[PDB]
RNA sequence: GUGCCUAUUCUAUCACCCCCGGUUCCCUCUUUUGAGGUUCUUCCGGGGUUUUUUACGGGAAUAUCCUCAGCACGUUUCUUACUUCUUCACGCGAAAGCUUGGAGGUUACAGUCUCAGGGGGGAGUACGUUCGCAAGAGUGAAACUUAAAGAAAUUGACGGA
RNA sequence: GGAGAACGUACUGGUGCGUCAGAGGUGAAAUUCUUAGACCGCACCAAGACGAACUACAGCGAAGGCAUUCUUCAAGGAUACCUUCCUCAAUCAAGAACCAAAGUGUGGGGAUCAAAGAUGAUUAGAGACCAUUGUAGUCCACACUGCAAACCAUGACACCC
């Protein structure tokens, strides 16, 4: 017929504010035409732009994860963004897996100060420390329960009370992560800590003042 | 060219993405976006060929690979990231033979490459 | 084997590794201590296997908790043995 | 006449009464998971030059994983194993004695 | 011996107020169209208050988790499991094989209690009988029949191994 | 163990678009789906399920049997003690109380896996292996049952090696 790009048009996807990279990405869609437009269906498109790209320019090693944006106003081409969580893939925990040791995963679900409704899931893996000298150096049921219980309190506690932008400015400079290995470190250690999803459940869309706050400027 | 927007359609990278789909009767190469709410193409070693007894193959995801190569240029998709997947939730997390002869043609074929993935999903039986 | 020694005496290592009911004769593992609040300038007969307390009676309040091995003394209670 | 006492089973002397079974993923009768054999490996992807030439087209860094890998959980039972030249009566006392 | 407490503030301090970052006539450098650093002079900026930043612990508070109760390792016992099982025990066994305190410590036959078993086949069946909704369980034969049946090892043979 | 809640996540079914000449399945294909439009991709929902690698001669459980969380509930064991109590016991016909699968009745229950069946294919035959599905079942509520190479084919209890 049309063929494709005689029917698609190009745009061009943009950040919010706190993210290095603001015209970030581009996307196309098909020509508009009577009552059929555009920007609409990019909305309900969610968008994957990796962390480190996004808000590094260079090396770093959280380019693991990547961020899903959904679209919240098309302006011209370019059509700026929101945050909706910012996840990863397997390959990740499975060479960060050593088995015949032990798992700590945990979720929360926090409201943030914006009701962007997150849950956030987290991971860490035991150790035989230095010289744990024996076979395979697990950790009790109490032992993780607590655990959670600690990882837990904080998190929510830490991220119900907090701007959405900046609950990722946050966890893309991973001082969460580390503000895990606060809490974690006296404790049954493991190694690592990460904060391996985390999910959007719930949003309040949209405000033109909502939007230049957390889109900044492009 | 059919590059009718915002080009300058190899001198800047121009991601979209190449789901690569290879179960054991056929070889699927669906290409997008950013997610496939508008899909951009889809093509198969079955569509390349017919066998029933092959289409899965290298042979044909070589053969495949280059078709794609040629429309992608056409659109202008400088840069492409793979989402490689298996039959699905089932098959051990290892995909239709073609997959490697298809993805190296790619780069083989014109691709500089940047972020592959494996996306085949996790079962509950 | 079982030679130079005598299984009737043991000797310098040989009472140490006696385990409880195979300690050849049992005997109360446990013991008493004389503990100390510093509470007070008055002082208490402690058990130190105790599942329970110890009250200061120069102030009503516990120095040791029940748990299940040697009860835990705390908080700055000094004592010493008989 | 028998051939190899535990029979595979892992639990005679403890305590798992009856334990795991699972589709065995390459035939497919379901089974327990010590009358399977495992090596969950990762996996390695692409030959030299291909990789070279998927190389200077890295335009892919570090993260923990500085061009990734695959994962393999790989478990082997009669059914698959066998086929695959994968697990037989080796020598008698190696039936019993564990890897290093 | 070993790792291990989130974030603020007073003090010798009227302190750069403190912390943090940075500079051309700040400071240092045989460099010089250059490097490094300042809780070193010295200036400026940011933060403390947004530190709920990510970054506290001489003396002390706060925010405050809440073993920031000690936790977590190493090293040392010992109760109980589970060992595995090295490895050892003769022993026991026809072997195969046989642990915690095996199938050991027994025809040198003998701790208790108990169930079962007692050529083979016929049949575990029979209107035999009793539970049981219902499967069928429970219980349970003779007739008839037959010279073996079995077991482990061994070697051999063989394999669409 | 039992009551909770929360979910992860998939399988689907579904939606919602996107597109599109093919899909799909396979020993060989064949039965399948196909341009309403198959697959496909992504969003999202719905649904019922399942707790994935973790996690292992490793834990717990009379046995059967038992793996997110929290929330619980009531339970059990071990270990600890200078606690009390004086054989309290042991093992045990009858007799009771349990027993996986599956079945079985009364109700959920619907997704899948799939007995029944149906289709292919195959064969010499083949209603079989094999395929493609697909009906009962499956999970569960609820009952009931007693049969499970229900295996440490190894009664218990004892004291040792």
């Amino acid at each position: 017929a049309q063929e494709a790009m005689s029917r698609k048009e190009w745009y061009d996807v943009v950040a919010p504010k706190n993210f290095e990279v603001r015209q970030f990405a581009k996307t196309i869609c098909n020509k508009t035409q009577g009552t059929k437009i555009a920007a609409d269906f990019l909305r309900g498109r969610v968008y994957e732009g990796n962390l480190a790209d996004l808000n590094k320019t260079q090396n770093e090693d959280d380019a693991y994860r990547k961020v899903k944006f959904t679209v919240q106003e098309v302006q011209g081409r370019n059509l700026l963004t929101q945050f909706h969580g910012m996840d990863m893939t397997s390959d990740r925990v499975y060479y960060l897996l050593r088995k015949w040791c032990t798992t700590i995963e945990a979720t929360v679900e926090a409201k943030t100060a914006d009701g962007y409704g997150l849950r956030l899931f987290l991971i860490a893996f035991t150790k035989k420390q230095e010289n744990q000298l024996s076979k395979n150096c697990y950790a009790k049921t109490r032992l993780v329960k607590w655990v959670r219980m600690r990882a837990t309190n904080i998190i929510r506690r830490r991220l119900a009370k907090l701007d959405i932008n900046d609950a990722v400015s946050l966890l893309t400079r991973n001082i969460l992560r580390d503000r895990l290995a606060k809490r974690c470190n006296p404790i049954i250690p493991l190694r690592d800590l990460r904060i391996r999803k985390v999910k959007v459940i719930r949003t309040p869309k949209f405000d033109a003042q909502a939007l230049i706050a957390a889109h900044g400027e492009v | 060219v059919k590059y009718y927007g915002s080009s300058a359609g190899k001198d800047q990278l121009v991601y979209g993405v190449v789901h690569i789909y290879a179960s054991f009767n056929d070889t699927f190469v669906h290409v997008t976006d950013m997610s496939g709410r508008e899909t951009f193409c889809k093509v198969t070693g079955g569509m390349k060929v017919k066998a029933d007894r092959d289409e899965s193959s290298p042979y044909a995801a070589m053969m495949a690979a280059q078709d794609v190569v040629a429309r992608c240029k056409e659109c202008g998709i400088n840069a492409l990231h793979v989402k490689m997947r298996a039959t699905g939730g089932v098959g051990t997390k290892s995909p239709g033979p073609g997959a490697q002869a298809a993805l190296r043609a790619l780069a083989r074929a014109g691709m500089k490459i940047g972020r592959i993935e494996d996306v085949t999903p996790v079962p509950t039986d | 084997g079982f030679f130079d020694s005598d299984l009737s005496y043991p000797t310098v290592r040989t009472e140490r590794m006696k385990h409880k009911r195979r300690r050849l004769v049992q005997g109360p593992n446990s013991y008493f201590m004389d503990v100390k609040c510093p509470g007070c300038k008055n002082i208490t007969v402690v058990y130190s296997h105790a599942t329970s307390e110890v009250k200061c009676n120069g102030c009503a309040t516990l120095l040791c908790r029940p748990t299940g091995g040697k009860a835990m003394l705390v908080t700055g209670c000094g004592f010493r043995k008989k | 006449t028998t051939k190899r006492r535990n029979h595979g089973r892992a639990k005679p002397p403890c305590s798992r009464g009856r334990v795991r079974p699972v589709h065995c993923f390459n035939c497919s009768r379901l089974v327990p998971k010590d009358k399977s054999v495992g090596r969950f490996v990762v996996r390695r992807m692409l030959d030299q030059a291909s990789a070279r030439d998927v190389a200077e087209a890295s335009l892919i860094y570090g993260s923990g994983f500085p061009m990734p890998k695959l994962y393999m959980k790989q478990r082997y039972c009669i059914a698959c194993a066998i086929h695959s030249r994968t697990v037989r009566a080796r020598p008698v006392e190696d039936r019993k004695r564990r890897y290093t």
